[PDB]
This record gives structure tokens, C-alpha cells and sequence, in this order.
């Protein structure tokens, strides 16, 4: 069906450049407006740029004029955001989204109808930082000995000393999803991130049932599997 | 430029309540107003377009109305899965700047729930690297406010801890908290009892979970 | 009918004046 897949985000030093791409699948790309909308961590939505892909007409937010260039290839049904002179305040998740044409229509006896962003991509994270890429270390949070065997236990994994975000954590290669809490990372005094991923399991299962957290940090190409024993 | 002033910045309501979110445009935006719902870590989802039209597939409890420059998103029957940040957005300038509005965080109000408290010593693996992380977990509590105090051989700690809270659970409306105490391997081995003491409205008395290093 | 081609050649003020005529 309709899909927007974004690519090209990552870690970049201040003043550098990045190029985001957004590949559109299940709709007429010639008959759309494409927008880039960004969200800095924990902040609101900020429109960045718009393009009409066929006529190539563009619009930019004042925050990015002269630094960013939105473009589109109607052959590849792919829109692009070329970002130059990146600053720390450009750090955000960058979203691709779509207006179906027309922007506004008028129908007699029914009035005006304005298009809205009905399809958004999943977003791509852009981090503007001088800090260096580092893969994580994974440690078990072992379920406690201070314990009965008749109730609920908690176990988990500590994913520390990595940069940049994000980290994905699954349990038992995805087979265990209920009772999982993967916490927001906090930035340690090292300048690196650290988070915990915990699960509550039946206390009777421990030691028999195998519990592995699967940590993936794609920025560093790092995949670690940590088995968590008591 | 054209500003969307979105009032309340946040609100808390019970399941089934009627909730209204407001957006005032600094000047005329006609009916070029959309309403989006954003859950944590996900792209915004369109709820309302052209200020009053329900987007296809959206539950009927979401509706939008316009009076002049005032735009209202109404959630007539609040559901637990409606925990989210909502944003208005204007598009009255054809291929011109689109502006949003600061958002409204909607928390779901539920009965008081006490946290389940667990403590985790550092792995031998991490100690072999030279640092020690002691983790305290607070599971599935509600209200979100909670206090964690670390005590090492009964000495209160300060400055060596970092916290993180999950987003409100979309299904049971609870929170969870992770507190991490960081010590050097040497300072860690120079002490015995590591305790996490938790204060929360759902607990008659503060609850301590402890372990001994040996 | 589509209004985009019309609005593309109107000022912001002209655009809103047209849109308000069509309400």
C-alpha cells in the first residue's frame, strides 16, 4: 500500500552535510506534495520544507533557507533533503510526509477541502555532534536470589557506553514481548548513552527458561546477544 | 509568522471523559487545519483534516470543529490508548510555511498503583571492566511521581545516580522507572550494602530493596 | 475543483481573500 521509507540519517559533525532520501511506493508521486517535518528530541513538530515533485517548486522554513535543498526524482518516486552546514539545533528525527493533490479544492454546495499529511514515513534520526560513534557494552541484570518460586521475577539487560542513538532491544529474538520495558537512554558523564531493558517473567521459570536480550546498535554495526542467568 | 497557539500544553483525564484541545491561529487559516496524534517514538497519525473531516479509519470519538480562528479537537470518550501528544497544524499558505502548535500531552488518569521494586547488582563482567552499575527498577505504578534514594551501607547518596521513566503504558496506563547508581570498582568494593529505597503514593511506607555485595 | 494553480499566482493576502469568498 502507500509507503514512505526514509534513508540517509545518522551522525554528522557540526558544519557537515547529509542527504536524506524518502522513497514513496503506493501512490502517485507526480500527484503529491512532499514535506520534510522534523522533531528535535522531546520537542514539537517543525515543518522544514515542501516540494511539488513534477514542477519542482519548493518552499523552505526560515530556519533552513540557504542551508537545505529539497528535491525530487519522479522517475524513482523519491524525494530528497540535502542538508548543509548542520548545527546542533538541527539534531532531530526527520520525517517525510505527503499531501495528495490538490492542496485545496472547492466543490460547489460543499465548500473548501484542504489536504493534510495522511502518510508519514517512520523517520530518520540526524545527530549533529562532534562525539564519536561507539558500539555498546551489554551486561545482564540477573534476577534476584531474594526470591520465592511462586510469583513474579524481573530480569534485564544494561546497554551502556554507546553513541549515537538509537539502540533496539528484543527478547528471545522477539518471542518474548509482554512485560518488556526498554527505558529511554540517559547520557552518561562519558558522553555516551546507557539504558536498561527489563522483563517480568514467572519466577518459577528462572534457570530453566533461557532469557536472552538481543541488542542491535546499527550506527556501529554492533549486534550483541546476552543470555541472562540468575 | 502564522502561529498556532495550542492550549493546554498538557492534561490528564479519566477513561470515558470528554477532552477538548484548542488551537488559536494568530490570523485566518480558513479551514486549513489538521489534527495529528503522536505516540512515543512513532510518526504522527492524521486524525482530522480540513478542520472538521474525520480521516478514514479514525475512531469516531475524535472530531474537529472551527469557530473563526479557534479550532477544537474533541475526544468525546477517552480511551486508555489515547495517551499521546496531539498537534494542530495549519496549511493556509499554498506552498507556504506550515506551522504546528506546541502539542498537548494527554495522560490517562487511573487508580493509584504501587510500584514493584527490584534491585540488580553489577555483573562480574562489568566489574572486570572497572565500573559498577547498580540498577533499581520500579515497575507499573501510577501516579507518575516517585522518589528513589540510594543508600550505601546506610549513607545517603547524591550525585552518582541517573533516572529514566518509560512513557505511559498504552494499555494499563502505568509508568516504570529505572535508577542507575554508578561507582568505580574500587569504591564499590569498599562497601557492602546497596539499598534502593522507594517512596510513592501507593505505598503506605517507603519500601527498601537491598543486597549485600558478598 | 483544484485551486492550487490559482493560488500559486496569488499573494498570501489574495489567497486568503479568495478562500474567504469561497466559504
Amino acid at each position: 500500500e502507500v509507503q514512505l521509507v526514509e534513508s540517509g540519517g545518522g551522525l554528522v559533525q557540526p558544519g557537515g552535510s547529509l542527504r536524506l532520501s524518502c522513497a514513496a511506493s503506493g501512490f502517485n508521486f507526480y500527484s503529491s506534495y512532499i514535506h520534510w517535518v522534523r522533531q528535535a528530541p522531546g520537542k514539537g513538530l517543525e515543518w522544514v520544507a515542501s516540494i511539488s515533485p513534477y514542477s519542482g517548486s519548493t518552499s523552505y522554513a526560515d530556519s533552513v533557507k540557504g542551508r537545505f535543498t529539497i528535491s525530487a526524482d519522479t522517475s524513482k518516486n523519491t524525494a530528497y533533503l540535502q542538508m548543509n552546514s548542520l548545527r546542533a539545533e538541527d539534531t532531530a528525527v526527520y520525517y517525510c510526509a505527503r499531501y495528495s493533490w490538490p492542496w485545496v479544492s472547492y466543490k460547489p454546495y460543499y465548500g473548501l477541502h484542504f489536504s493534510a499529511m495522511d502518510y508519514w514515513g517512520q523517520g530518520t534520526l540526524v545527530t549533529v555532534s562532534s562525539a564519536s560513534t561507539k558500539g555498546p557494552s551489554v551486561f545482564p541484570l540477573a534476577p534476584s536470589s531474594k526470591s520465592t518460586s511462586g510469583g513474579t521475577a524481573a530480569l534485564g539487560c544494561l546497554v551502556k557506553d554507546y553513541f549515537p542513538e538509537p539502540v533496539t532491544v528484543s527478547w528471545n529474538s522477539g518471542a518474548l514481548t509482554s512485560g518488556v520495558h526498554t527505558f529511554p537512554a540517559v547520557l552518561q558523564s562519558s558522553g555516551l548513552y546507557s539504558l536498561s531493558s527489563v522483563v517480568t517473567v514467572p519466577s518459577s521459570s528462572l534457570g530453566t527458561q533461557t532469557y536472552i536480550c538481543n541488542v542491535n546498535h546499527k550506527p556501529s554495526n554492533t549486534k550483541v546477544d546476552k543470555k541472562v542467568e540468575p | 509568522d502564522i502561529q498556532m497557539t495550542q492550549s493546554p500544553s498538557s492534561l490528564s483525564a479519566s477513561v470515558g471523559d470528554r477532552v477538548t484541545i484548542t488551537c488559536r491561529a494568530s490570523q485566518s487559516v480558513s479551514s486549513a487545519v489538521a489534527w495529528y496524534q503522536q505516540k512515543p517514538g512513532k510518526a504522527p497519525k492524521l486524525l482530522i483534516y480540513s478542520a472538521s473531516s474525520l480521516y478514514s479509519g479514525v475512531p469516531s470519538r475524535f472530531s474537529g470543529s472551527r469557530s473563526g480562528t479557534d479550532f477544537t479537537l474533541t475526544i468525546s470518550s477517552l480511551q486508555p490508548e489515547d495517551f499521546a501528544t496531539y498537534y494542530c497544524q495549519q496549511s493556509v499558505s499554498y506552498m507556504g510555511p506550515l506551522t504546528f502548535g506546541q502539542g498537548t500531552k494527554v495522560e490517562i488518569k487511573r487508580t493509584v498503583a504501587a510500584p514493584s521494586v527490584f534491585i540488580f547488582p553489577p555483573s562480574d563482567s562489568q566489574l572486570k571492566s572497572g565500573t559498577a552499575s547498580v540498577v533499581c527498577l520500579l515497575n507499573n505504578f501510577y501516579p507518575r511521581e516517585a522518589k528513589v534514594q540510594w543508600k550505601v551501607d546506610n549513607a545517603l547518596q547524591s550525585g552518582n545516580s541517573q533516572e529514566s521513566v518509560t512513557e505511559q503504558d498504552s494499555k494499563d496506563s502505568t509508568y516504570s522507572l529505572s535508577s542507575t547508581l554508578t561507582l568505580s570498582k574500587a569504591d564499590y568494593e569498599k562497601h557492602k550494602v546497596y539499598a534502593c529505597e522507594v517512596t510513592h503514593q501507593g505505598l503506605s511506607s517507603p519500601v527498601t530493596k537491598s543486597f549485600n555485595r558478598g | 475543483m483544484e485551486l492550487d494553480a490559482i493560488l500559486d499566482n496569488l499573494s498570501d493576502e489574495e489567497q486568503i481573500e479568495l478562500l474567504e469568498l469561497l466559504e
